[PDB]
């Protein structure tokens, strides 16, 4: 019961989104991908409210290899990108990790969406307050205790330094001068500061990095003219207007 | 009352294909739509997305009004402040 629409051509880049929206994003990418690239895939997610078949719901992915390529099963795409908007996909996200940690460990691509204000009691020499609000997860108002735990793994905190620690638990006390991969940060609408404090801490540029958040802090809902303009710099950010 | 199961529910635009996996999946589960609820009505909720109402309405604390049941447009809120 969803509805989905894809177009793929010699295994170009399959780029999945769902639900976006008319923005200077596109705007920006849209020339950008057209100049560097060509035939790429359009896949889309389509608004549902009648059942048709039956349901994507990131196992499209699979459905794909498990559909054509019934004869035999060599494997999958390795590039995953999930594109969509912020709000709470906690399920779609939950299905999206899961595949790719299960599917291929050694992502070089990965990215962030969604990401909660909230952290996982971590201690950081950051500020005197920190360590407070980072494991009071409120907010102001959640009553999501008995998902954070679960939201590490279906929505992904924006302690990267603690999430890599709980589910490889590889890293260790130095994490400065760590740069090779691609991992983009798209979320954390009240704590913005987080991913840059502990995101310069380390001092650490991948050969590709981009932050992304939006506004829901108090600041931004009483002054919203701050919050277009952040998207307004946001956007011409990469390229500055004419 | 009146949980039974609703014969009218259906997202009217794209971005409400998202309500039925945060709340129906979790906190309805009955089969209830857009006929009166225990939710229609309003509430406290129990999933972080009461955090983007109590601080874009600045501080509900009783009902939350001009925050959600105010525009049946939704995507053309999306569109302008995320």
């Amino acid at each position: 019961m969803s509805q989905l629409f894809k177009s793929f051509d010699a295994s170009e880049k399959t780029q999945l989104i769902c639900f976006p929206f008319a923005g200077g994003y596109s705007a920006s990418f849209r020339p950008l991908h057209a100049f560097l690239q060509g035939e790429c895939e359009m896949l889309a997610a389509e608004p549902p409210g009648h059942g048709t078949n039956q349901t994507s719901a990131i196992e499209d992915l699979e459905e794909l290899t498990d559909l054509y390529k019934q004869e035999l099963n060599l494997r999958p795409d390795r590039p995953f990108v999930l594109f969509g908007h912020s709000m709470g996909g906690m399920i779609t996200f939950r299905l999206a990790q899961k595949l790719e940690r299960e599917g291929i460990f050694p992502q070089a691509v990965i990215i962030s969406a969604i990401q909660p204000p909230h952290i996982q009691r971590k201690k950081v020499s950051h500020l005197p307050d920190d360590q407070f609000l980072d494991h009071i997860i409120q907010l102001g108002g959640m009553p999501a205790e008995l998902v954070e735990n679960k939201e590490v793994m279906s929505f992904f905190l924006p302690s990267f330094r603690s999430d890599y620690r709980a589910l490889e638990q590889f890293e260790l006390y130095d994490l400065a001068q760590i740069q090779s991969p691609v991992h983009v940060f798209n979320g954390l609408d009240d704590k913005k500061c987080i991913r840059d404090a502990e995101g310069w801490k380390k001092w650490a540029k991948d050969i590709t990095f981009h932050q992304f958040d939006g506004g829901h802090m108090f600041l931004l809902s009483q002054t919203e003219e701050v919050a277009e303009r952040i998207f307004a710099i946001l956007n011409q950010h990469p390229i500055i207007q004419p | 009352m009146g949980v039974t199961e609703a014969q009218y529910v259906a997202p009217t635009n794209a971005v409400e294909s998202k309500l039925a996996e945060i709340w129906e999946r979790v906190l309805g589960v009955s089969g209830i739509g857009i006929l009166d609820n225990f939710f229609q009505i309003g509430g406290h909720s129990l999933k972080a997305m009461a955090v983007a109402a109590q601080v874009h309405r600045e501080y509900q604390v009783e009902l939350p009004l001009k925050v959600l049941f105010a525009q049946p447009t939704i995507k053309a809120l999306a569109q302008y402040v995320a």
